[PDB]
RNA sequence: UCUUCUG
């Protein structure tokens, strides 16, 4: 139930405690077009609040060359706060340091 | 009141308040058959 | 999903030409040569056959809902 | 104050194409004839479909649309047939319609291509331009399509299914002499197939007195009607439209006075 | 070369891989303005096409599938890995950038009605409705059956004839708005028989039932999903966009006779205003039209990788010059209405146009004396609930600026929440009032004579009562 | 996108 | 309906007197029962008081024949055992 | 409860939310639908 | 809590009292319609059928309302309800007794909305007063609201998925208020800037420039067709400007018939040479600029954004100020119809042939860029040798950036000017820029010559990586390409690094748009709340609700803002 | 949902007149003809033939709205000629032109085949 | 200039610089309901209740809230019927 | 106030014209007698416009000065803003 | 037994892993479907990074 | 209560 709840609701935490829960994770997949499905799967979400209008986290940074698509961002209140991976980008799964 | 079955595609008549299970396969996903009344389609 | 009857722009019947186009492609004709042989001359008609994606075969792969 | 006397020369006449030149005619008349080719030449095409069984991947309305677009031979019977609105009988009768019936089931493992040849007409004259074939739908094994359809007379102004022609080519003043189109760079533009100029000269010298005349046509048919018959029927139908206007105008003129 | 760096340690595989999935479908991205590529990335997510090949099996809410998808005539090499050829979203359309009748002005688009009749940009909309027969209630059982007006005390006057014995409409039956897709009945505890619990079609759906399925869900209760199919012929409100950020509705539809025609007989499927291009600087659209003309004539799908250096406009122009057309892609057009050559030569070429999910039928709403909310006794909100449009505070400020006091009063009081209250004259607090008994008395004063009727919005009455519950007394005195 | 004095 | 129609020309704001609250409230003796339901539905001296307001969209409140529209609702009072500061 | 029709069944309506006498069309009740609006576990809490 | 309910937005105080959801309102997508007049709006039939305006039965209109009652809800020009004297409402849909259908004076029949019904049209956000204007209703057979293109500028609406709200007044009093205060023709001129709000736009502006050129000559039949779409034509064909050899009218001659009444106006075309006024040919203008209208006739000049647009002294502004609002409404509509029907003959297009320039121009642009890069290199070498001297008030880094930016900007502008020289008369980019319909000289320059420097946060592209903009460039590279200068044009295509830098600039633009919307909304609301109650009393003093005198006379001269005009005193400047 | 039926473009609904003749008060010897359920096809031919007539001072056709189906034709003739007469004669001339064209097209067809 | 001068005059009318904020606007001695519509809301109402403030009902927002006709244009004046003129003229109906 | 010493503008304000025409039209719709002979005018608002042109509307406008006094201008006395 | 873990589609622990396209068609699952989403309560959910 | 779009 814990795993199922956190996936279904979109709140990352427990049922009793929503104070530390992070909303916006586990959205329903968009199936309007195959491109929408693919882009929804390859998506990054910056944790900066949408309500704050400070522009530094939104601007495209030089270090996003080849890791994140420069053009593909939502236009509106989340410009630059939602990003899509580039085609060749591969996020590291992780390894032991031993 | 004839339900086509997803798994084995065999029509099974089901009465009201009867379990939705297809005989000969046991699948629980049934489809209602196409209505007998006919609809005129304009080719337009 | 299936080759359209009657090319949209002019209206020439192009639905009878899909299998012939595929066969000519198998005969090692270039796509332009196959379009020329089929009689498609205006670029509106050639767009129909050249850009068609036959998804109905992929749909036919699935087993029928009723046998 | 009287109509110009037009002339016609037919340069090419094939099974699917007619090229002709109309001379000593106004531009408005020529363009209206071109327009009548597309929108006001009556043809018989399917307009009513009752689908009994459709197990194909394409949905029912998809099949109905594709059936409507299939051309049907209407060379001579279209003049005899009456519009469904004109016919006194309720719904459709052999005088006002033609009945097509299609029954195909795929029992072989190989995919069955439902083609226009599988359409069966009660009237021998109206056939789906078969005498390859237009593919209505492809059927997997165990999939069945059975339908019954009626075909009505109509013209392209209602729906494009009743458009006799594939492409009507209309061109006048092949070498720009009336300067109806002003080329920014005359040299770049390709010469017309009907152009009479030498290769050196891109445009003919401007003729202020000249007016549009000697209009060039190229009418291609879908096989529903003979390409000659499209032109003749268009001329006759435009003549009928003008005559109906004249009758109604006489009624109004007499009634007012 | 002239020495810049002699210590390169790595090399890029290809610069076009910086772009993502949605931006990779843009042809000639480097020839567009940057905001336009950003806008196309969002519009391409909303385009219509076959989303997945197993769409017949799937029962999804709000599924659109285009009749005749086509792969782009001008395609990027990176599109192959996105499987855009396999599942395209859009149709190559002969597009003329011209001002024809003024109906393509702003961002609108003139579309060919004859092409629309021949299947151009036709789509199907599937909507699935789910209902669960819940027996969890102690004495409440939501049985699936066809409700009967005489048998069920609670019922509705919408059409119930469609429902079969099981309470589920059979596939292949047309359903118009306000028809009963599923009939369900909750047995009513006899405190001392039936409150209707059927599900009704969304207004103006006007579709034919495609599939009806009956299963058992996770909870084990009987589950029924019904999918309704509606074909969607393009109209004069539907939104169409190219791959270069140019979005616009369909201004008007002209038949093939009315559309301008080339000498060959080709009439544009879509006419877009020339005024869209310059300010937006989407030259990629123009280069795509040129490459599409060359590709359709040559018979090879054109290459539009972002950074190529082997494909230039001049090379495409020469290639087109070989095929008998003007090198820059312009064509002499004839006016459909009169037949006269248009003096300017119009730029015509094939361009991949998409059809977005936003359609006028789904976005049209009208409200007139509909249901009201419980808490505020004000009109509902939303198209589904027949809600009225909100008259915001900015709107009321505009009306104040106009000086239209009575329209402001109608819109903010009479149209929304008219109400009447009885207020004691001696004390501003409202007083109990029995209209049928015709006795009106005020508590706290022991006064009956001095009571006055006051017309106020119900929201204002609620505000005053909420102030009273906070111990504030909003004593409204007529004097 | 033009210059420092223009627009971005 | 017999009362003349008047338009408010002045709104006077003041803190409600506890005595005035006692007199004005239709509920007498306060809300003695936390439960909202007695005799099945209605709990006299409870949170859901028939005299306080119209219930179920068909009933009539005891004080007036509201029929869910005419009645503006009527206030009730709770007599706190020991006084409490208002926030 | 149509005043001119003793014992008349008033048909419900969804468009405006009212019960209307079917034989004369009189609207009895103007806007009287509005919105029209776990008991198993435990009890009243 | 109670305070929580009242306090927040969407609470009782603001979300349910100051604004609230309303009945008799409708919303759908808007699409263009050049044929509709300025005041007309095209309403779909379903929206018109749902919305009803109650009409009182009078002895004059009893027959018409009786026919509407007989038609019922099903037939479109029908009546949904009958409201009797008692207040009883007879819904006609459910069967009404034939006795009930009978009408007498005092009954109120709720007819369906018909052609000519005044409605209020709104588009959120409602920034200014012109965003809610009263439109007459014309029912047309599709499901989109259709409004004239000139009316788009007040609403700031284009037809790319936009939507608008339709509110139908339900009483004769409020209908008269809208008719006489908020109708579109009455609000052509804004009091904000004493300029006309609405002007000829898009195809009609671009085509009016071409129509009004000296070159345009119209033959007899074309003049017939153009005059057919002129609503105010006297029925008299003007005598052609060229009687022989062949009778040929001129574009100005036909446009003079559009001009209302007798309006006198002198304006200048956008391409007016500065030296022309001083030198000879001042009145016989060689370039056909200097628009002059005498006695409501276009003597000379090429019309453009300045003459027919939203600016002070425009022909439309002089029409509203002199002729009145009604004749000006007809003026707008007639310009649109006649010019749009001429555009069918002439036509407009945008193609790649417009973007491409002569080879010599391309070589000149390339040479300018070469020498600019050399100059930036020289400045860099001066900075490295420390020969550069700091500008007063600036650090050496700031002064280096200043000089480098000056060099790059001068090169950018020079390349743009060369590109603009290359443009021919037939070039359509130039047509749209010159007419003012859309675009700018900057856009042409970027399309043809050089995109320009990409600046983020007011500086060249910053060093996101350690001391270098992108991993491909060498550390400590202050040269033109490294810091963001895009040498290639849009037609030529941006190199990959330039593509990323251009994306950075465009992202800054998008972010600025998104931020500005919210901040400006807050400012606007606060201003309105502070000054909402201030008004001109019958003393003509401007007082608030407390009756405190804000101003003794409005604007200190007691005049309204729309009537005033710009004028020169002419006693001030001259010498004694 | 609000789409007009396709047959509405060319079919007169009951009680609609194909031609209505209303005189023009502004100018002498001018009549304004309204043709219902017709399009540019008929209007352009009629206007052209009217313009060919020396006695017709003015002749033009206008479709008031593309969504609606109507033609308005304004004909002004010299005194001693009537606008209605000009309209009738224009229709007769157009019919004669079309008939002659049909005969010559049939002859051309017969000559092209087997010749 | 009228629109600029009006804002400047409203801000500096009282003799102390009145910011267009909750503080400056709400401090001015307007009606409590009008203050309630702008920002502070409930707190303004509580203070007004404590001090026994009375709303003059001369403001536009206050009349809008209570559903009465606003004192704005078309509400500044009150129309009265003219009996003598009603008697005169031709009373056709 | 007295009939003398009227300080308000002689011209009818736009808002007064709007409300007078609307009110008179509402009265005409309720079968009030119409002073001006109608030439086949059935719409109440148009008849009200005709009456306003003839200055026969039977309404007297009471203009409230900010000091609390009122000045009663008849519709006839006021100059029409048109 | 300590519980149930939702399974991302077409991952190694899903039933669809290592299945030929014909077999995916036999299960009425599209060969081109990317995977990478969980089916929780009948709806496909995607964990945004 | 959320998320996602549309301006
Ligand atoms: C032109 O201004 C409009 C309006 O100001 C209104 N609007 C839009 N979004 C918002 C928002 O979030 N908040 C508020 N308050 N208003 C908003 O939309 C603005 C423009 O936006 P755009 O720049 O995308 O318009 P294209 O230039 O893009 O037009 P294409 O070529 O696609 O048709
Ligand atoms: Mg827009
Ligand atoms: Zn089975
Ligand atoms: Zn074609
Ligand atoms: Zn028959
Ligand atoms: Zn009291
Ligand atoms: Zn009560
Ligand atoms: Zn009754």
């Amino acid at each position: 139930d814990g795993l199922k709840y956190s996936l279904a609701t979109g709140n990352w935490g427990d049922q009793k405690k929503a104070h530390q829960a992070r909303a916006g994770v586990s959205q329903v997949l968009n199936r309007l077009t195959f491109a929408s499905t693919l882009s929804h799967l390859r998506r990054l979400n910056s944790p900066i609040g949408r309500d704050g209008k400070l522009a530094k986290p939104r601007q495209l940074h030089n270090t996003l060359w080849g890791m994140v698509c420069p053009a593909e961002t939502p236009e509106g209140h989340a410009v630059g706060l939602v990003k899509n991976l580039a085609l060749m980008a591969y996020i590291s799964v992780g390894s032991q340091p031993s | 009141m004839i339900y086509i079955c997803g798994e084995c595609h065999t029509e099974n008549e089901i009465k009201s308040r009867d379990p939705i299970r297809c005989r000969e396969c046991g699948y629980r996903i049934m489809y209602k058959k196409r209505t007998k009344r006919l609809v005129v389609f304009d080719a337009r | 999903m299936i080759i359209p009857v009657r090319c949209f722009t002019c209206g020439k019947i192009v639905g009878n030409k899909w299998e012939a186009y595929l066969g000519l492609l198998q005969a090692e004709y270039t796509e332009g040569d196959a379009l020329d042989a089929l009689g498609l001359k205006r670029y509106c008609c050639r767009r129909m056959l050249l850009a068609h994606v036959d998804l109905i075969e992929k749909l036919l792969n699935y087993a029928p809902l009723e046998k | 104050p009287y109509a110009n006397q037009p002339t016609v020369r037919i340069t090419e006449l094939t099974d699917e194409n007619v090229k002709f030149i109309i001379e000593n005619t106004d531009l408005a008349v020529a363009n209206s004839i071109r327009r009548v080719f597309i929108a006001e030449v009556p043809i018989i095409a399917i307009d009513w479909v009752q689908i009994d069984a459709n197990s194909s991947v394409l949905h029912d309305e998809f099949i109905a649309h594709r059936l409507g677009l299939i051309p049907l031979t209407s060379d001579d019977i279209v003049d005899k047939l009456q519009y469904s609105r004109d016919c006194t009988c309720e719904e459709f009768c052999p005088e006002c319609s033609v009945e097509f019936t299609l029954d195909v089931r795929c029992n072989e493992d190989q995919t069955r291509h439902v083609t226009s040849r599988d359409l069966i007409s009660n009237s021998p004259r109206v056939i789906p331009v078969t005498s390859d074939d237009i593919l209505i739908v492809k059927l997997r094994k165990g999939q069945e399509l059975r339908l019954r359809a009626y075909a009505k007379k109509g013209f392209g102004k209602e729906h494009a299914k009743w458009n006799p022609t594939a492409g009507v080519a209309f061109e006048y003043d092949p070498d720009n002499a009336l300067r109806h189109t002003v080329y920014p760079k005359p040299e770049e533009w390709p010469k017309s197939e009907y152009s009479e100029l030498d290769e050196d000269e891109s445009q003919a010298p401007y003729d202020p007195n000249g007016k549009p005349e000697r209009f060039y046509y190229n009418v291609e048919s879908c096989g529903s009607l003979r390409p000659e018959t499209i032109v003749l029927s268009a001329l006759s139908g435009l003549k009928k439209k003008l005559s109906d206007l004249q009758t109604q105008l006489s009624h109004e003129i007499q009634s007012d006075v | 070369e002239v020495a810049y760096c002699s210590t390169y340690t790595h090399c890029e595989i290809h610069p076009s891989m910086i772009l993502g999935v949605c931006a990779s479908i843009i042809p000639f991205p480097d020839h567009n303005q940057s905001p336009r590529n950003t806008y196309q990335s969002a519009m391409g997510k909303q385009a219509m096409g076959v989303y997945i090949t197993n769409f017949h099996v799937r029962m999804d809410t709000l599924a659109h599938v285009l009749y005749y998808p086509q792969k782009p005539l001008v395609t990027t090499r990176s599109m192959e890995y996105l499987r855009f050829r396999e599942l395209p979203a859009g149709i190559n359309s002969i597009v003329a950038i011209a001002s024809y009748t003024g109906y393509n002005q702003e961002d609108s688009v003139i579309m060919n009605r004859s092409a629309v009749d021949r299947g151009f940009f036709r789509s199907v909309f599937y909507r699935s409705y789910k209902e669960q027969e819940s027996k969890k209630g102690f004495d409440q059982e939501e049985v699936f059956e066809k409700p009967t007006r005489e048998t069920c005390q609670g019922m509705r006057h919408a059409i119930y004839d469609k429902l079969d014995d099981d309470g589920l409409i059979a596939p292949g039956v047309r359903v118009s708005g306000d028809d009963v897709i599923i009939g369900k009945t909750v047995t009513l505890p006899e405190n001392e028989t039936k409150r209707d619990c059927s599900t009704f079609l969304r207004t103006s759906e006007t579709g034919i039932v495609d599939q009806v399925m009956v299963t058992l869900n996770q909870e084990g209760y009987k589950f029924c999903k019904i999918r309704v199919r509606s074909v969607r012929i393009p109209q004069i409100g539907d939104k169409f966009a190219s791959r270069h950020g140019q979005k616009g509705t369909c201004g008007i539809q002209y038949r093939q006779e009315d559309m301008p025609f080339t000498c060959e007989g080709i009439t544009p499927d879509i006419i877009i205003n020339p005024h869209a291009i310059p300010s937006r600087m989407t030259i990629g659209h123009l280069i795509e039209c040129l490459q599409g003309k060359v590709s359709a004539n040559k018979g090879e799908i054109g290459d539009a990788t972002p950074f190529n250096d082997a494909v230039n406009v001049q090379k495409i122009s020469n290639l087109l010059s070989d095929y008998g057309y003007h090198l820059r892609g312009n064509e002499v057009l004839y006016n459909g209405f009169t037949g006269r050559k248009i003096t300017s030569q119009i730029f015509i070429g094939p361009t991949y146009y998409q059809r977005l999910k936003h359609m006028v039928d789904d976005k049209i709403h009208s409200r007139a004396r509909g249901p009201i909310q419980i808490l505020n006794r004000q009109p509902m909100e939303g198209r589904s609930r027949d809600g009225g449009l909100r008259f915001g505070e900015m709107e009321r400020d505009c009306q104040i600026a106009h000086g239209a006091a009575q329209f402001l009063r109608e819109r903010l009081f009479e149209a929304s929440d008219p109400y009447q209250v009885h207020v004691c004259n001696l004390c501003g607090i409202m007083a109990i009032a029995n209209t049928r008994t015709h006795t009106y008395e005020c508590r706290g004063c022991r006064n009956k004579t001095q009571i006055s009727l006051v017309r106020m919005p119900y929201a204002c009455k609620l505000l005053f009562q909420e102030l009273m519950s906070m111990s504030i007394a909003p004593r409204m005195m007529s004097v | 996108i033009w210059g420092i004095g223009c627009n971005p | 309906s017999a009362c003349p129609l008047r338009t408010i020309k002045r709104v006077q704001f003041g803190v409600l007197s506890p005595d005035e609250l006692k007199r004005m409230s239709v509920t007498e003796g306060g809300i003695k029962y936390p439960e909202t339901t007695e005799g099945g539905r209605p709990k006299l001296g409870g949170l859901m008081d028939p005299r306080q307001g119209v219930i179920e969209r068909t009933g009539r409140c005891q004080t007036c024949a509201g029929n869910m529209t005419e009645c503006p609702g009527h206030f009730g009072h709770i007599e706190l055992a020991k006084p409490v500061f208002h926030v | 409860t149509c005043p001119n029709h003793p014992d008349a069944i008033l048909v419900e309506d969804y468009r405006a939310g009212d019960m209307i006498c079917p034989e004369c069309g009189l609207v009895v009740g103007d806007r009287v639908i509005d919105v029209g609006s776990n008991p198993l576990l435990s009890d009243g809490d | 809590s109670l305070k929580q309910r009242l306090k927040g937005k969407e609470g009782r105080v603001r979300g349910n009292l100051m604004g609230k959801r309303v009945d008799f309102s409708a919303r759908t997508v808007i699409t263009p319609d050049p044929n509709l007049s300025i005041d007309q709006v095209g309403v779909p039939r379903s929206i018109a059928a749902n919305m009803t305006f109650a009409e009182i039965v009078t002895p004059f209109n009893i027959d018409r309302l009786q026919e509407l009652v007989r038609r019922g809800n099903s037939q479109y020009p029908g009546a949904k309800y009958i409201i009797r004297d008692n207040g009883d409402r007879i819904d006609l849909r459910f069967h009404p007794k034939p006795s009930d259908l009978h009408l007498q004076t005092g009954y109120k029949v709720e007819r369906h909305m018909c052609d000519g019904d005044i409605v209020i049209f709104n588009r959120q956000p409602t920034l200014h007063k012109m965003s809610m204007m009263g439109h007459r209703v014309r029912i047309l057979p599709w499901s989109t609201f259709r409004l004239n293109l000139s009316v788009t500028t007040p609403y700031n609406a284009d037809f790319d998925g936009d939507e608008m709200n339709l509110h139908l007044p339900q009483s004769l009093e409020t209908r008269a208020e809208i008719q006489e205060l908020a109708m579109v023709p009455r609000m052509i001129v804004t009091p904000q800037s004493n300029r006309p709000v609405m002007g000829i736009v898009q195809d009609t502006l671009t085509a009016v420039r071409k129509f009004t050129k000296r070159d345009v000559f119209l033959e007899r039949g074309e003049v017939m067709n153009l005059l057919m779409f002129l609503s105010t034509w006297d029925g008299k064909v003007p005598q052609p400007a060229i009687l022989k050899p062949r009778p040929l009218w001129t574009g100005k001659q036909i446009f003079s018939l559009i001009i209302p009444g007798h309006i006198n106006c002198i304006r200048t075309h956008s391409t007016h040479p500065d030296d022309e006024d001083s030198g000879p040919y001042k009145h016989i203008s060689p370039g056909d600029t200097k628009v002059v209208v005498e006695n409501g006739e276009l003597i000379m000049g090429i019309l453009c954004k300045k003459s027919l647009g939203t600016s002070a002294g425009s022909l439309v502004h002089i029409s509203y100020l002199e002729m009145g609002h009604d004749i000006t409404r007809l003026f707008y509509s007639n310009i649109q119809t006649v010019i749009n029907n001429w555009l069918l003959i002439e036509g407009h297009t945008i193609g790649i042939g417009d973007s491409i320039a002569d080879s010599k121009t391309y070589q000149d642009i390339q040479n300018t860029i070469k020498k600019a890069k050399q100059d930036v290199i020289e400045v860099i070498e001066k900075a490295h040798n420390n020969e550069l001297e700091p500008t007063p008030g600036n650090t050496l880094r700031q002064t280096f950036e200043n000089q480098v930016n000056r060099i790059l900007n001068d090169a950018r502008d020079k390349t743009g000017s060369s590109a603009q020289k290359s443009l021919s008369e037939y070039n359509n980019f130039k047509s749209m820029v010159v007419s003012g319909a859309k675009g700018s000289k900057i856009n042409i320059s970027q399309v043809i010559a050089v995109v320009g420097q990409q600046n983020v946060e007011g500086k060249r592209i910053p060093f996101g990586f350690k001391h270098r903009t992108l991993p491909h460039f060498i550390k400590d590279d202050y040269g033109p390409e490294s810091r963001g200068f895009v040498e290639n044009s849009y037609l030529a295509g941006l190199t990959p690094t330039e593509f990323f830098f251009h994306a950075m600039g465009g992202r800054e633009g998008l972010i600025d748009t998104a931020v500005k919307t919210a901040e400006t909304g807050y400012i606007q609301r606060r201003l309105i709340k502070s000054m909402e109650s201030v008004m001109v009393k019958y003393d003509a003093t401007v007082r608030n609700s407390i009756n405190q005198v804000v101003q003794l006379r409005y604007g200190e001269d007691g005049l309204a803002g729309e009537s005033v005009e710009f004028q020169n005193l002419a006693t001030l400047k001259p010498s004694n | 949902m609000n789409a007009p039926p396709a047959f509405e473009s060319f079919l007169l609904f009951e009680g609609e007149k194909k031609i209505t003749i209303n005189k023009d008060t502004k100018v002498p010897n001018a009549c304004l003809f309204t043709i219902n359920k017709e399009d540019h096809t008929l209007g352009n031919i009629i206007k052209s033939q009217l313009l060919k007539d020396p006695q017709v001072l003015f002749a033009g056709y206008k479709v008031p709205h593309p969504l609606e189906h109507k033609i308005i034709i304004r004909v002004q003739t010299t005194p001693d000629y009537s606008p209605q007469e000009a309209f009738t004669n224009a229709i007769t001339d157009l019919i004669s032109e079309l008939s002659l064209l049909e005969e010559r097209f049939r002859v051309a067809i017969k000559d092209k085949q087997e010749g | 200039y009228r629109h600029l001068a009006l804002l400047c005059d409203t801000m500096t009318c009282r003799g102390h610089l009145m910011a267009i904020t909750r503080h400056g606007v709400n401090r001015q001695d307007t009606g409590p309901l009008m203050k309630c519509s702008f920002e502070e809301t409930v707190d303004v109402l509580m203070e007004a209740a404590a001090h026994g403030e009375s709303d003059p009902m001369k403001g536009v927002s206050e009349n809008i809230m209570l559903g009465q006709l606003a004192p704005a244009g078309t509400g500044c004046f009150d129309l009265l019927l003219d009996a003598e003129k009603c008697k005169y003229g031709m009373e056709i109906p | 106030q007295a009939n003398q010493k009227r300080i308000t503008t002689p011209y009818m304000t736009k808002y007064e014209r709007a409300r007078v025409l609307g009110t008179r039209a509402l009265q005409i719709a309720m079968c009030a007698p119409v002073m001006v002979e109608l030439e086949g005018e059935t719409d109440p608002l148009l008849i009200a416009m005709k009456e306003l042109k003839a200055r026969k509307i039977p309404i007297i406008i009471r203009r409230y000065l900010p000091d609390g006094s009122y000045e009663d201008w008849g519709v006839d006395e006021l100059i029409i803003s048109d | 037994f300590i519980g149930k873990i939702p399974i991302m589609l077409r991952s190694t622990y899903c039933l669809l892993n290592g299945l030929t396209d014909r077999d995916l068609c036999e299960l009425n699952e599209c060969p081109l479907d990317p995977g990478g989403y969980f089916i929780i309560n009948g709806s496909e959910k995607v964990l945004i990074a």
